[PDB]
């Protein structure tokens, strides 16, 4: 009488090739198929807070002890309005993760497409 | 200290309503026998292997003797043994008997019989250009031969008729119609026991026996109230002929449903509480759709009884410490079992199907159904063992046939509900025939412990001999 | 050492006790393991007298950070062996159980053993008496008028 | 067509604060957007066993020193329904984390309002 | 609106008892309800590449001393066809774990799907 | 520590006696919490003998505050073991138990290990008699004419 | 020697045991191998008291490798039966065995064995002390001479 | 020593005269069943849930072979299963039985035939 | 009871809980049985109640 396993849904960042926390680390959000630390190529982030009320914060994410997001000392949710690519950097500047693209597809054009041809 | 766990039989709570129910072994049947310090062994059921293809699900099996082959009927055609030599209409199970002269069918509601020359005639009323009676005959529920005469019952009122001795596609001439009439209704199911018409009602079983009367319109059956049962079955197969009378699943006309046997003059239960629940779970519907029969090999006289959502199988020959069941299914997620309608011819025993249009044969060195794996399950009824610190968990299994090392789930639970991590061990290896199936160091027995012991093979498994050391 | 936290050290006495292991079916729920770790806490503070008992390395949890268990002990190669045999033997009596004579001897072994480098540091000779003469065979001191030890 | 991605079973629950696990940890589910720590208003939690049947447990969750669910000292398989809130609370009453709605981190958002929407 | 949230797509293997990752160890995922290590009840497992070009590899899934799976050395998403029963064995080869019944869906990859289920 | 409270004390001896812990799948009655709370206090009370016994830092609960559970013990992180150690040993009486041969054993041990640095404390050594001389070797005193010892 | 790994060194222990050998027709089950070789790195260790205890050769292991067993253990082919005997007795109260009397016997001699030569190197005679003649017959040999010992 | 008591039948003294009685299970069952060092439990009698709205007070319940049915004289009404069938007079108890053609009533002293037509 | 009439002080245990599948329904200290004991064990409830293998330690 149920459909979905019990689950943690927070994100948690560890290391590439060995098992510890990325600790005072990097994350860094930018255009598909791009390298994301250019400002160039970087793209905006919201906090999404519990009501769903989102603020805009600037893009070098800290990462804390524990692997995980914080902006004021508090784990916070991070979202952006279309796809991207994600670096994970580790304490000394090492690039602990790479991933071009993240869905595999750009959610925000392809609303526009999908608005266009899918039927209502 | 050594403690030996029965594995035929385990307990359980059921969380439906935190019952005690009873944990029954899956595709495992119960062979009585002191092999060494065990007097007695669990054997998987045998495997099915493909024999023939026909043209549908079976639908009723019987053995002519006449003719000394199996019948069979398969979805719109019927078979002697292998060749058609017929056609029937319907989906549903049909009845079967056979005489001397031909091969009767019960089928939406008619006897048709099928001669052995070829001619296929239906049971209809004398024409009445004869001198002869004319009989209300209306839908026939079930049929049965006996002293060259078919008895069939009408639907669902309480009259059976006989036919003619010379002419066997018409009723008697001058007297075919009898009643029960010590009740208000029932004519459910007809069946011979020893010489006896015996009609099974629902609240009542009764016993007739030839009068030996000559005369013109005098009755051929005189009903013997000495030999009455108080009790009916559930539906038209819920009764198969079991030790030396039959064995039916009672109407809810009296009481809740259950598994009796007939003695003399009285029925005797073989259900268990569990099973009665597992009974009482189906509606009347789901309960007189439900097929009976019975099985015979190595000295093992099981009753198999298939429901919508359940086989049981009652072990007489293993049932010394009580009624001994168990739990007949195919695939890993308790699916109903696929084979059905069993009979013994030649050397081998043959079954028919339920979802698929094949007949299968019941090879004896394979468990699995037509080249499909089978989960088969044994487990130990739970006991209080406060600070118990098990080890060296044991089980002496009988290796050495298999196409794989197969291996078996072992688990513990603590509630008699949910069930701990499964570890899995090498039950068994080809061509060795010396394994010690164990596991050395199980835990810490809190307040109560069981144990699971799930077997997924291509290969027979027999167990025995399971043992602990509990310190 | 695969043996690196207060939880790690916690299953190898479970395991030596036969309670509960990683072959096991059956597992002692969270909050057993959670008493055991107040035992080792509580027991190497025991020892560790506030610096006066014995020195082991043991780091001691800090209550901010919440889980003791996950907290590496600290402890050197070579004491984790006595120190969780020793904790087999103290929490067997909360499982109905007592240690058998193997581990109640290890157990003493590995104290002792623990206590051995320890003692032989501790082992010092006090310095001469305020009384003493210095001698005049040391010649400094003659000169220098420091005909007597200090003492203390 | 592989559409099914091998993940890992059994989740990881770890400290907000520290790369450890909350060893004899709480988890309250209850309904979306509301404190599940209330009785009143949690939702059913059942455990999937090997069979098949879902049995129904006690509320708040016991966290073990992998930081994945036990239900008496053994990993078991939790489900409940679709939508759900998390409230994850330490040995000590201690807050680590509250998830208000644990859809709202699934990482495609936008397929959501798409297949409520547009038609099949 | 948001659309996407960003989140850690890589696994992560740890044993059962303690906050410890599976350093070398194997997994093999199978029919559901069985034994995995069997290739009679072996399923198949694709790469899915940075593009998703679904390439097939053999059974025993490696996984990293970081507790994440590997293929050649390299980080790798691996994907399955339907739901699987799963064995995650120690580097000593001590059954670390086994699952019957395991089933979560790939996130990525949407824009395919919804043209696959859409009516243009 | 995780032990800081007379019902932290006395939850860890009733789990040593393995009359209320997890691993026994009990709880605590709160009648026995009472009666082992009273005890530990008579105890205490007993082992203090109003400073001139062995020195702990127990706080004793004072009539006026309600709940003498639930107050902090204010014991030192040293202290704790022996003390839930001979709690479980005066209350198994009451149940018509006996502490086990463990149990006894870091009973006696820790009322030992507790007395210890107290005993180095009180080993002081009396002045000299008000009849010993000072000596001439004493010169500062012979010169301010302090010629013996005071005493006292 | 044939056993030239920590794995051949747990499964003789395990064989003399009587708990997973082929005299019986048991097998060594994973989970016993791998808390074993964690029992044998333990006893090593706690043996070798960095440097300060038992020395045999036994090499290390790190957690860069990621299987224990599979390793060399070091140890020269006198200390191997010595090694094994006592791993033997450490992990039999695991399966609530004991090991018998010979098993007992046979590590004790293995272990005074193991000691032996450690101990011959370790007699050694401290020097002269600080305030000691070298003697008048020794200068006359050594012009240069020392009239005392130096000590230390 | 640990000793069991038995439960399925206790015993007492009547405080009016002092005699020696057996003291029943109230709202209990007692299994035979082994479960463990026990040879039987003891199960809560069934619960009632509202399943119907009868017109009053019992006055009799038969099982119908015939319509294959069960009847029930609830107040002054008479119901086949569920649904009204009849009228029956009176106030107490009454007899039922029933036959090919009709259920029959045995009430005040009349015995009256409701048949199925 | 000690005479098997009049029943003596009632002490409330919790015999059963939601969803709570292992309880140990026990009471710890039971007092000196003077000449006669019997034990009562009632229970009000809306679901069911299942008993059996009571015990006591009894020295």
């Amino acid at each position: 009488t149920a459909n979905v396993v019990v689950s943690n849904p927070r994100p948690i960042f560890t290391e590439s090739r060995s098992f510890k926390a990325v600790a005072n680390g990097k994350i860094y959000i930018g255009q598909i198929d791009t390298d994301p630390v250019n400002p160039a190529n970087q793209i905006p982030v919201y906090i999404e807070n519990e009501d769903g009320s989102h603020v805009q914060i600037t893009q070098p994410l800290i990462i804390n002890a524990a692997g995980k997001i914080v902006y004021n000392g508090q784990l916070v949710k991070i979202v952006t309005v279309q796809g991207h690519s994600m670096a994970i950097y580790d304490a000394n500047g090492s690039q602990v993760d790479y991933i071009a693209n993240v869905l595999k597809y750009d959610p925000d054009q392809y609303s526009i497409e999908a608005d266009k041809k899918f039927k209502y | 200290p050594i403690q030996q766990l029965p594995m035929m039989k385990g307990m359980g709570k059921d969380f439906k309503n935190a019952d005690y129910i009873d944990y029954l072994p899956v595709n495992m049947l119960a062979t009585p026998k002191e092999i060494l310090n065990s007097s007695g062994y669990l054997r998987s059921f045998p495997g099915i292997t493909k024999r023939y293809d026909m043209n549908g699900v079976s639908r009723g099996v019987e053995y002519n003797t006449a003719q000394n082959a199996v019948y069979r009927v398969c979805g719109g055609k019927l078979y002697k043994g292998e060749s058609e030599v017929g056609d029937v209409a319907g989906s549903g199970r049909v009845s079967m008997a056979h005489g001397r002269t031909s091969q009767a069918v019960g089928v939406n509601g008619q006897l048709v019989e099928y001669r052995y020359d070829g001619t296929v005639k239906t049971v209809s009323n004398w024409p009445a250009d004869s001198g002869f009676t004319q009989y209300e005959l209306g839908s026939v529920r079930d049929i049965t031969r006996l002293r060259g005469r078919y008895a069939w019952s009408k639907d669902g009122t309480d009259s059976w008729f006989i036919t003619d001795l010379e002419d066997e596609s018409h009723p008697d001439r001058y007297s075919a119609q009898y009643r029960a009439e010590s009740q208000p209704d029932g004519i459910i199911g007809i069946g011979t026991w020893r010489d006896f018409i015996v009609c099974f009602g629902s609240s009542t079983i009764e016993y007739f026996s030839l009068t030996g009367a000559t005369t013109a319109g005098a009755a051929l059956y005189v009903a013997q109230p000495s030999l009455m049962v108080q009790k009916g079955i559930a539906g038209t197969y819920c009764k198969t002929p079991f030790a030396d009378s039959y064995a039916f699943i009672s109407h809810p006309a009296t009481g809740a449903p259950s598994v009796y046997i007939i003695g003399s003059g009285q029925a005797s239960p073989i259900a268990t509480a569990s099973i009665e629940k597992i009974i009482r779970s189906y509606t009347a519907e789901e309960m007189a759709t439900g097929v009976m029969e019975t099985l015979r090999f190595d000295s093992h006289e099981l009753l198999i009884i298939h429901l919508p959502r359940h086989v049981l199988v009652y072990d007489a020959s293993s049932s010394q410490n009580g009624p001994q069941w168990c739990v007949l299914k195919t695939g890993l997620y308790d699916d109903v079992y696929r084979g059905v309608d069993f009979m013994y011819e030649g050397n081998q025993i043959t079954c028919g199907d339920k979802s698929e249009a094949v007949v299968g044969q019941l090879q004896f060195d394979i468990s699995s159904q037509y080249d499909k794996q089978q989960e088969h399950l044994l487990f130990t009824p739970l006991f209080k063992a406060d600070n118990a610190r098990c080890f060296d968990l044991e089980v002496e299994s009988s290796t050495g046939v298999a196409q794989y090392a197969d291996r078996l789930f072992l688990s513990a639970t603590t509630d008699g509900i949910n069930y701990g991590r499964e570890q899995m061990i090498e039950q068994n290896e080809p061509f060795v025939y010396d394994k010690r199936v164990l596991w050395k160091r199980v835990g810490r027995i809190r307040r109560l412990i069981g144990f699971k012991l799930r077997v997924i093979t291509k290969s027979p498994v027999t167990l025995s001999g399971c043992q602990i050391r509990l310190e | 050492m695969q043996i690196k936290t207060k939880g790690d050290l916690v299953r190898a006495a479970l395991r030596k006790l036969g309670v509960a292991s990683d072959a096991t079916l059956t597992d002692v729920e969270p909050q057993s393991m959670q008493d055991a770790v107040d035992d080792l806490e509580a027991m190497m503070a025991e020892w560790y007298q506030d610096g006066k008992g014995i020195i082991t390395g043991y780091v001691f949890s800090d209550d901010e950070n919440p889980p003791a268990e996950g907290d590496d002990h600290g402890l050197r190669s070579s004491a984790v062996s006595a120190v969780f045999h020793n904790l087999a033997c103290r929490i067997a009596p909360d499982y109905a159980l007592e240690a058998t004579a193997k581990i109640i001897a290890t157990a003493k072994y590995g104290k002792e053993l623990l206590y051995k480098q320890t003692a032989i540091s501790r082992a010092k000779r006090a310095p001469y008496p305020s009384r003493m003469p210095t001698g005049s065979g040391n010649s400094f001191a003659n000169l220098n008028e420091w005909h007597y030890f200090p003492g203390e």
